[PDB]
DNA sequence: GCATGCATGCGCATGCATGCATAATGCATGCATGCGCATGCATGC
């Protein structure tokens, strides 16, 4: 068979990463559980590690990221007793650069970005193939393993040759091998956009554990990859097109006139639209239990010094409109509903209202919408 | 099938021609005294000199031997319209007349080991003995109907090989009415042909000492039925064509070949 | 071979041609003015080889008029074939510049491309003769999609044996090979898209904007097709001229037949970008790169503004055909230059409006039409509205699907076209209240939200607006007082930094100056350097005598307009004087603001409403 | 059937027939090819070939002829058809034949011949070339030449003929050289028959005619006088013949024809033969 | 006259009856001829 160089080269310097520079050991200990796929890798221990490597998988991501999948694979074998079923995926967070949506071109299609953006849709989640097991209707011959990539890929040929059986196949779900899917839309913001342009619409795929995050409304970082995926019907007018090279010509009766010649030939139509798939969502910016254990030390220092201030009635006031002349009623008004109160129900079913709605008429420019600004920034 | 013809200027120009050809009115020539023995003798065909027509009109002669059928039909349409001509009430009686052949045709002079695919198509002439004869057998071409739950009549036309290419719509023979009713078939009314087959073999005083002889085979009209007998030494005159072989879906690419007479003389 | 089928071209004969043409060519009446930059003494296009390898662009442009003065054959084969003659141009200038200049790194080699064909002929005047040629174009752009990948290189696997393969585009079609080449099964070759080679397309609607117009013709849309670099060189409302090859594709009878319309479609394939123009102000591309070269100008211009009276120059120059009204013409002035543009988002206000909009009320029976008419074509990305022939969804954007492809979610309407522009509104009475509801926000916040159906989106309409408006009987009735005269609510009133009160006099001087110049009616260039100089290299800053003169002009303001019948105060007021004064200290080229530029700006602000002849106490302007 | 019909209704499955009259026909022969007796190794059974003649190349072979062919070595092509009758052991055998592309037969001397005959010589120069190696007999020599010329036929306005061929006869003792003339006569004329009384090995000295049973067809089987139309018979043991063959030999000789009549058929065929014959005491 | 209500109007999605496109292989029958048999005719001695 025919083995590539650069993958070998790869897969032996990325197992020397997590055998060597140990977080990794730890997650692949909690990787044991049913609900756990994905191993989180940080850039900069790449960066710090083995620049020729980092170089050489962000100029060859798609290239390389399924053996190093293997890699992973192998290693959490050897550490523990898991299944052949499960599969593991890398995913990386650290990067140093960014880049803006409309700086994405064709020439960065497959290797390693990041972007900004602002989430719009969340579509439901849905088991998704992988690769299939096919059964010739013919000859009863058993196909199996072929890559279904980003389209519903029958087998090229069959595998018997006296056969040659290219139209006619069944799926046996059973021996098939799944992924779970998610499909998100997301925006271009306000801050990039160019003279009188309308913001730029892409198309996010989520695969497996991250197809949790990446809830509608948020304002988000993603990375991964920016990858090329067939659409139909793009062309009104004829374009690039594929064939085959072998030099056949018809026969009398059986003439390759339009549409039986198009079909003998294989002949379709080259059409292709770019989507995004994300291996890392990060919030841009970023149960009580829970949020105090989220802070820091120093960010709980800062709470508690905040909290027994009685100047946190003034100085809040303050701080949220330092511009604005007067017209502290309304400061304290609108902080207050920024709290809120507590809802309640009642044991007859009804329910009571726990927030608190307010109201502003005045008369010309007396900062009626800095308010409004105010709160909405 | 709704599909005509307007205009053919070969077809009507030969017409034209024999029409010429048979007229014997400003020339010595005795056609139209035949045409009156034929009335009289209620025959339905003519013999015509080859080397007669090649002297009044050479092309038309050259255009006949090398092409037969459409100049053969041509015609029996010229004796059609000299028929109706001279009497028209003595040419209800027939559908169609016919035309032999007769003189010197030359070249085309060939005997039964000497006809090839060359010849194909054309007028020949052959010299041979005879040896093998069948039975007379009738031949169905107008066919009469009658229905006795609705007290109507209908007739069918058949033509088979007055066609080049027969298809499977024709030659059917209809046996119930529109509303599954029972047809009665009435003889009487109905019109046949006769037909023979005969087989010649070239002279054994004729042959190459030591080798074995070849045969031709031929088709006899309604006419021509009995003028052949097994044993005799014959002279036939007639057309060289293929055989078309019944429906398939591979075929080997090899006809047969089948001569079909126009005149058969007595040497 | 001698010549090319089809064509006259030869290869070596063209490629020799060039090759000495890019050695031999000098004009003499280029002056400094375009030659910029370069030593005229010397060969031109020599010495801008030079200069690409001093910054190793790996493109290079040529006008099409200097190589018609060399000669007219290389001019015409290049017009009528320029397929043949292109490729032979790049190689030609790459072996020059790697013979000069050995050993320069390049991440490829030179392309050449060519602009500037003279054609001031109506696009509907094409016709077949001229498919395949080269054409000049000069337009606005109002649609671009999204990019499109189309491939070029495609590569092939072995399902069998992991052989791979790639295969070249030829002829725009791509043939996968039905054989392997190391186990030799029949149809074991797969297609993968990640690994092959895409370029990046992109198309573009533009607006015509033709010279010569027949009798009753509509307006036109041309579709423009961009590929490599050329991408997001352009924005909509952008005014530029483009040239490309002129174009025909068949139509597909419906998407999943291959059956073909024989009535053909046409579009135009973008060789060249240009931006300059003779007639309007610089664009904002230009500010913002060093291309200030002529050092002569600069000192001229720098000169100038120390003289006294270059204001009122510039107040003068600004429109020679206009009458005496230099109060209005200093406004618009102020306008162009614009104030300062701080950014004030790490206090959390918000953005903080730095543009001037003013206001013409006047009778039918003036000269402010006239005005609008020059501000929209004197100044680029401008637009022009008229009462109630314009809606509300009409401005700012609305939804709208592809007729050529499946959506195009949003589409821009006049507002946002105009941003960083100027927007002219005739007619301001007539319009609904509807409008004026999108014209609070969009004349204070700058920015404009729209939530609909799938679609929540905020946008920039970052425009200055010149409005007009006439009294309520179309007579200016002294009897009522200005506010009854111009009927509008406060709010929409006191965003307007100028009003102007149009008024007639009856002076028997202002009667015979206006006679004798409208019978007799039977440097530019300068002042466009001088605008764009001003407006890109000075920021204004003021002082604290300037800040103590506004809250005095401040208080003095709200103490004169108290009372009423007159248009009342607000604190609006003092950011418009703070902006007029950033204006004329942009106009004196300071980058310190004066007590005299605050002076000068409460001065117009007192002129412009006619607050000193306005009887204070009832209303009613006098004379 | 491959034609675009959109509206209209579309034609059945196998819907063409083959048109007779619209053919371009070519000749067509096959040939059994038998291994040289010269060549059959021994005690082994000769072996067989089929040969395929188009066009110009029938008729060029008569059967019994030694030939030299050039071909192209083939098989046949009707389709992948299924074995038949009770013998299917051969699996992927088709039938071979021969593809023949070649085919070969196993004034200036008329000047010579006119000024050698204008000699008054010639006559001793023939006879003396009539068998030089045998002594004596210089007069049955010049016989045996005037033999070879031959006389003239003569037709006559009543349709009556005359025979215009020399018949000799020699008696002697054995041993007297009278094969040996016989021999070299057979070799010298341009056609000639050497045969016994009784005919030769395989072949009669009178024709016979048959009829065959299965195809109607009147045969006929040439004997060693039919086979021979201006040549020379030479005839050994001229006491030894059968009763049919001696009354046939009487009108053979006489009027140069043989009349057979059968049930059905009545033939006269030719047989313009010289005879020379050699008998015993 | 200006503010509001609202019957008319338009473009793209899915659901459902009709309508459209596809497409060689295996088995049976009559003609030619070998092989065993009995009758009968013709030919010798
Ligand atoms: N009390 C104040 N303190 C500071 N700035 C003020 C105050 N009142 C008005 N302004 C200024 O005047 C402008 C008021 O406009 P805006 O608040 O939009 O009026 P409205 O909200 O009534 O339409 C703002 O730009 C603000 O900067
Ligand atoms: N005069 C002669 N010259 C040459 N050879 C002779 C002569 N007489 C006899 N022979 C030889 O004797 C043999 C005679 O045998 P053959 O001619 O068969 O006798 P017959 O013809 O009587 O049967 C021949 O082979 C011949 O070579
Ligand atoms: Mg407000
Ligand atoms: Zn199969
Ligand atoms: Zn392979």
């Amino acid at each position: 068979e025919v083995r590539d160089e650069v993958a070998e080269k790869c897969q032996k310097l990325f197992l020397d990463f997590l055998e060597e520079f140990i977080k990794y050991l730890q997650l692949a200990e909690e990787l044991i559980r049913p609900e756990r796929n994905t191993l989180v890798v940080s850039f900069v221990d790449l960066e710090q590690f083995n620049q020729q490597l980092s170089t050489t998988i962000q100029e060859e991501f798609y290239r390389v990221y399924p053996y190093l999948c293997r890699a992973l694979k192998t290693f959490v074998k050897d550490r523990k007793e898991i299944p052949l079923a499960k599969d593991f995926y890398v995913a990386f967070q650290d990067l140093p650069t960014r880049h803006k949506i409309r700086e994405l071109t064709s020439s960065r299609i497959g290797l390693l970005t990041r972007i900004s953006g602002q989430v719009v849709r969340t579509h439901p989640v849905h088991p998704e193939l992988v690769s299939g097991t096919f059964l010739c209707l013919d000859c009863q011959t058993v196909i199996r393993d072929v890559e279904q990539q980003f389209k519903y890929t029958q087998p090229n040929i069959c595998r018997n040759p006296v056969c040659a059986n290219r139209r006619r196949f069944l799926l046996d779900t059973n021996k098939s091998r799944f992924v779970d899917f998610q499909k998100v839309r997301i925006q271009e913001t306000q801050a990039e956009l160019p003279r009188g342009s309308i913001p730029r619409s892409l198309e996010v795929i989520l695969r497996a554990e991250a197809v949790e995050s990446a809830q509608a409304g948020d304002k988000c970082d993603f990375t991964g990859t920016l990858i090329v995926v067939p659409d139909v019907s793009k062309l009104s007018t004829p374009g690039a097109r594929a064939e085959t090279n072998s030099r056949v010509s018809g026969v009398d009766g059986y003439e390759t006139e339009g549409i039986r010649g198009l079909r003998a030939l294989g002949v379709r139509d080259l059409s292709y639209r770019l989507v995004f798939l994300a291996c890392c969502v990060a919030p841009t910016n970023p149960t009580a239990e829970s949020i105090k254990n989220q802070m820091t030390v120093k960010e709980w220092e800062k709470v508690f010094e905040m909290s027994q201030d009685k100047n946190l009635y003034h100085n809040l006031c303050t701080s949220l409109f330092p511009t604005i002349h007067g017209n502290d009623e309304v400061k304290r008004g609108v902080l207050l509903m920024l709290f809120g109160g507590v809802p309640k129900t009642t044991g007859e079913g009804t329910s009571l209202r726990g927030d608190i709605n307010v109201c502003i008429v005045g008369d010309p420019s007396t900062a009626k919408s800095q308010f409004l600004k105010h709160v909405e920034e | 099938a709704g599909t005509v013809v307007l205009d053919d200027v070969e077809l009507r120009e030969a017409q034209r021609d024999y029409l010429d050809f048979l007229d014997d009115e400003e020339d010595q020539g005795i056609y139209q005294s035949k045409v009156r023995e034929l009335i009289s003798d209620n025959q339905y065909r003519l013999i015509v000199n080859v080397n007669d027509l090649r002297r009044k009109n050479e092309k038309r002669a050259n255009r006949l031997l090398n092409n037969a059928f459409e100049e053969l039909v041509a015609f029996q349409r010229a004796l059609k319209d000299f028929v109706a001509s001279i009497d028209a009430t003595y040419a209800k009686q027939y559908e169609e007349f016919y035309v032999g052949l007769e003189g010197s045709f030359g070249s085309k002079h060939v005997s039964p080991r000497t006809l090839t695919s060359c010849f194909l198509s054309c007028v020949v002439c052959v010299e041979g003995i005879v040896t093998k004869c069948s039975l007379v057998r009738p031949k169905v071409v107008r066919s009469v109907h009658y229905c006795p739950a609705t007290k109507k009549t209908i007739e069918r036309r058949y033509s088979d090989l007055t066609t080049l290419v027969a298809f499977p719509s024709s030659s059917v023979y209809p046996t119930k009415d529109e509303e599954n009713n029972p047809l009665e078939t009435e003889y009487g009314l109905s019109v046949y042909k006769d037909h023979q087959t005969i087989t010649i073999q070239e002279m054994p005083e004729k042959a190459p000492a030591g080798q074995l002889p070849r045969s031709v085979d031929v088709i006899l009209d309604d006419d021509l039925v009995d003028k052949a007998k097994p044993g005799d030494r014959v002279q036939v005159v007639g057309t060289y064509r293929c055989l078309p072989g019944k429906k398939g879906g591979y075929t080997s690419g090899t006809f047969r070949t089948v001569l079909i007479a126009c005149n058969v003389k007595q040497m | 071979k001698l010549v090319i089928w089809g064509t006259d071209v030869n290869v070596a004969a063209c490629k020799e041609n060039f090759q000495r043409f890019l050695q031999r060519f000098i004009d003499p009446l280029a002056k400094e003015e375009e030659n910029v930059g370069i030593d005229i003494t010397e060969p031109l296009y020599m010495q801008r080889l030079g200069e690409i390898n001093v910054i190793g662009e790996p493109f290079l442009n040529v006008n099409c008029e200097h190589i018609k003065s060399f000669d007219k054959n290389l001019y015409r084969q290049l017009i009528s074939y320029p397929q043949e003659v292109i490729p032979t141009f790049d190689m030609a200038v790459n072996e020059i510049f790697f013979d000069r200049y050995p050993d320069s790194i390049l991440e490829h080699q030179i392309q050449v491309r060519p602009f500037n064909a003279l054609k001031t002929k109506n696009m509907r005047n094409l016709n077949p003769e001229d498919i395949d040629q080269l054409i000049t174009i000069s337009g606005m752009v109002i649609r671009t999609s999204q990019l499109i990948p189309e491939m070029q290189e495609a590569f092939f696997q072995c399902q069998v044996c992991a052989h791979t393969t790639r295969v070249e585009m030829d002829r725009g079609r791509i043939a996968e090979p039905s054989v392997c080449g190391r186990c030799h099964t029949t149809h074991s070759m797969a297609l993968i898209h990640n690994r092959s080679l895409f370029s990046d397309k992109q198309m573009i609607k533009l607006q015509e904007s033709p010279e010569d117009m027949p009798a009753g013709q509509t307006p036109h849309t041309v579709i423009l097709f961009a590929h490599n670099d050329l991408v997001d060189k352009v924005q909509p409302g952008d005014r530029v001229n483009v040239t490309g090859i002129y174009r025909a594709v068949p139509i597909r009878v419906n998407p999943r037949v291959s059956n073909v319309k024989s009535v053909y479609k046409t579009h135009i394939d973008v060789i060249h970008y240009r931006k300059t123009d003779a007639k309007r102000l610089h664009g904002l591309d230009e500010e913002a790169e060093q291309k200030l070269f002529s050092e002569k100008r600069v000192e001229l211009l720098k000169e100038l503004s120390r003289k006294p009276d270059i204001y009122e120059r510039l107040a003068s120059a600004l429109a020679p055909s206009i009458y005496e009204h230099e109060d209005i013409k200093k406004g618009i002035l102020l306008q162009l230059f614009g104030g300062t543009r701080k950014d004030f988002s790490h206090t959390g206000r918000g953005k903080f409006r730095a543009e001037i909009n003013i206001l013409l009320c006047g009778d039918p029976g003036t000269s402010k039409s006239q005005l609008l008419q020059y501000v929209y074509n004197l100044v680029p990305r401008g637009q022009y509205t008229s009462g109630k022939g314009s809606s509300a969804v009409g401005l700012t954007a609305y939804v709208m699907k592809d007729p050529e492809t499946r959506q195009l979610v949003l589409q821009t309407g006049a507002l946002v076209l105009s941003d960083n522009g100027i927007c002219c509104i005739d007619e301001f009475d007539k319009m609904n209240e509807s409008t004026r509801s999108v014209l609070h926000e969009v004349m204070e916040q700058q920015t404009l939200s729209i939530a609909k159906a799938g679609i929540i989106c905020q946008l920039n309409a970052r425009t200055s607006v010149l409005a007009a408006a006439n009294p309520i009987e179309s007579q200016w009735n002294p009897k009522k007082t200005t506010i009854e005269n111009i009927q509008l609510p406060h709010t929409l009133l006191s965003r307007f930094d100028l009003i102007f009160l149009m008024l007639d006099p009856q002076d028997e001087a202002y009667d015979r100056r206006l006679a004798h110049h409208l019978v007799a009616l039977y440097d530019m260039a300068v002042l466009k350097d001088y605008i764009a100089y001003a407006h890109s290299t000075i920021m204004p800053r003021l002082s604290e005598e300037a800040s103590q003169a506004l809250i005095e002009a401040y208080v003095d303001m709200r103490k004169i307009g108290s009372s009423r019948g007159m248009v009342s105060a607000y604190p609006r007021q003092l950011e418009s004087l703070i902006r007029l004064a950033e204006a004329h200290a942009k106009v004196r080229l300071s980058n310190k603001v004066e007590a005299i530029d605050v002076e000068e700006a409460k001065r117009l602000h007192r002129e412009a409403l006619k607050q000193s002849a306005t009887d204070p106490r009832t209303g009613i302007v006098d004379i | 059937c491959n034609t675009d019909q959109a509206g209209r209704p579309k034609c059945p499955l196998d819907p063409y027939f083959i048109m007779p009259d619209k053919c371009k026909c070519v000749d067509f022969q096959t040939l059994k090819l038998q291994e040289l007796p010269d060549a059959v190794p021994h005690g082994e059974m000769p072996r067989h070939m089929q040969l395929y003649c188009d066009r110009y190349l029938c008729d060029k072979v008569v059967p019994g002829n030694r030939v030299t062919i050039m071909g192209i070595y083939s098989i046949k092509k009707f389709g992948l058809t299924t074995s038949r009758g009770r013998d299917r052991v051969g699996v992927g055998i088709r039938s071979s034949y021969i593809r023949v592309l070649g085919i070969q037969v196993d004034p200036q001397e008329e000047e010579e011949f006119r000024r050698l005959a204008a000699l008054p010589n010639v006559y001793e120069v023939i006879s003396k070339s009539i068998a030089p190696s045998i002594f004596g007999g210089t007069d049955m020599k010049k016989a045996i030449a005037c033999l070879l010329f031959g006389g003239s036929r003569k037709r006559l306005p009543d349709g009556l003929t005359r025979r215009g061929d020399i018949n000799l006869l020699m008696l002697g003792d054995p041993g007297t050289a009278k094969s040996q003339l016989l021999k070299f006569v057979e070799k010298c004329s341009p056609i000639g028959v050497y045969t016994s009384g009784k005919g030769s090995s395989a072949a009669g000295l009178t024709a016979s005619v048959m009829r065959d049973p299965s195809s109607r067809n009147f045969i006929m089987e040439g004997g060693a006088m039919v086979l021979a139309d201006g040549g020379v018979v030479c005839i050994d043991e001229f006491d030894k013949m059968r009763e049919d063959d001696r009354v046939a030999i009487h009108e053979a000789m006489e009027q140069q024809t043989i009349s057979i009549a059968k049930a059905g058929i009545t033939t006269t065929l030719n047989s313009r033969c010289s005879v020379l014959a050699a008998a015993n005491s």
